[PDB]
């Protein structure tokens, strides 16, 4: 089975470059095309490149061409993507492509084969983690938490270490002018329950290595 | 380069229905060679099918695609509730391939209102100079969903953040929140602090509010 394994997340400030790697298994390497693909918070898919590993041919798209370089090492099955003169506007999760496979060996060209993807966040921003505040409640009672103020994405919410599923919303963060990250996590209960049930947020945001854990009171 | 416009952009339709998405091209894509991926929250995309017609392994019987020249359409015969997703075309009939800007399928249901809750800030937060105010609009359908801010009757504009969650895979209905930002100083000259909410479940709209140190 043919498995696209990428790199870990990467955080960058801008005018500086980028390296992505994309290791493949399971499959034969040089012989077919290998492709990067981004995706901006939202937005759609957009093509960057490819290459051929057998002749090291390489494609670029008009648009990134002269910031980006497509390269392979056959000897470990690892394709590279670099992007230079990274801004914000290259905040994207990044993916691998692989051709598909056809009767007889020949290549498909469309991208039948994906990485998991990787994110690459581009600020002035400094890692940080967050602050973690209640949203206390007043036969249903909301309550939550705010998680303000963290760089960069992502963060990760559970309520009682998982105890507590049914009625959970996290929402998408969003991105304030300061260039930290704010997401809200709520769930609804029983008013009855509050008088007796302790609430508590954990909060995991692993770019800092932070994890907080807030007990949520009437 | 050859410029792909997908339609409709966003529609909604029930398990059981048939879906046709269409994808435009600019120019006449080369040997039909056009694409069509699979994408749901998180997830790489999927290829569906290619070639115009032909679909790839894995891929159900369901899916089916069409066209020619600038034209091209993927069917769904028969919608599963796995198949609620965002769905891309892609030409690759030159060297600069392209993609359109997806269009999302997502499930229609029932209109609900929303319930609605407000927060006011953490004694916490006050501490740090900043007060966050947050509104909640919970397990509501349809998606389109107005917000107000007053803050003593003043309506906020230009300092809040909203966002929505994913359809609820159960009950199909969506979830929103919102923050309206505002400085300790500003937050302690002030008294009545209410959200205001719209929605086309609601005959006319539904305000909460709170007054601070209540």
């Amino acid at each position: 089975k043919v498995q696209l394994v990428q790199s870990g997340a990467e955080l960058k400030k801008p005018w500086s470059s980028v390296r992505v790697s994309c290791k493949a298994s399971g499959g034969s390497f040089s012989s077919y095309a290998f492709n990067w693909v981004r995706q901006a918070p939202g937005q759609r898919l957009e093509w960057l490149g490819g290459i051929v590993p057998l002749v090291s041919s390489t494609n670029y798209a008009q648009r990134f061409r002269g910031r980006v370089t497509i390269s392979a090492d056959r000897s470990t099955s690892t394709v590279y993507l670099e992007m230079t003169g990274l801004t914000s506007a290259d905040t994207a999760v990044y993916f691998c492509a692989r051709e598909g496979e056809g009767w007889f060996g020949r290549p498909l060209r469309a991208f039948e084969f994906w990485g998991q993807g990787t994110l690459v966040t581009v600020s002035t921003a400094s890692t940080k983690g967050p602050s973690v505040f209640p949203l206390a409640p007043s036969g249903t009672a909301a309550l939550g938490c705010l998680v303000k103020d963290y760089f960069p994405e992502p963060v990760t919410v559970s309520w009682n270490s998982g105890a507590l599923t049914s009625g959970v919303h996290t929402f998408p963060a969003v991105l304030q002018s300061s260039g930290l990250y704010s997401l809200s996590s709520v769930v609804t209960v029983p008013s009855s329950s509050l008088g007796t049930q302790t609430y508590i947020c954990n909060v995991n945001h692993k770019p800092s290595n932070t994890k907080v854990d807030k007990k949520v009171e009437p | 380069e050859i410029v792909l416009t997908q339609s409709p952009g966003t529609f909604a339709l029930s398990p059981g229905e048939r879906a046709t998405l269409s994808c435009r091209a600019s120019q006449s894509v080369s040997g039909g060679a056009l694409a069509w991926y699979q994408q749901k929250a998180g997830q790489a995309p999927r290829l569906l099918i290619y070639g115009t017609s032909g679909r790839a392994t894995g891929v159900p019987g369901r899916f089916s695609g069409s066209g020619s020249e600038t034209d091209f359409s993927l069917t769904i015969s028969r919608l599963e509730p796995e198949d609620f997703a965002v769905y891309y075309c892609q030409q690759y009939g030159t060297s600069q391939s392209t993609f359109g800007q997806g269009t999302r399928l997502e499930t229609r249901r029932t209109v609900a209102a929303p319930s609605v809750f407000i927060f006011p800030p953490s004694d916490e937060q006050l501490k740090s100079g900043t007060a966050s105010v947050v509104c909640l609009l919970n397990n509501f359908y349809p998606r389109e969903a107005k917000v107000q801010w007053k803050v003593d009757n003043a309506l906020q504009s230009g300092n809040s953040q909203e966002s929505v969650t994913e359809q609820d895979s159960k009950d199909s209905t969506y979830s929103l929140s919102s923050t309206l930002t505002l400085s300790k100083a500003d937050y302690e000259k002030h008294k009545v602090y209410a959200c205001e909410v719209t929605h086309q479940g609601l005959s006319s709209p539904v305000t909460k509010s709170f007054n601070r140190g209540e």
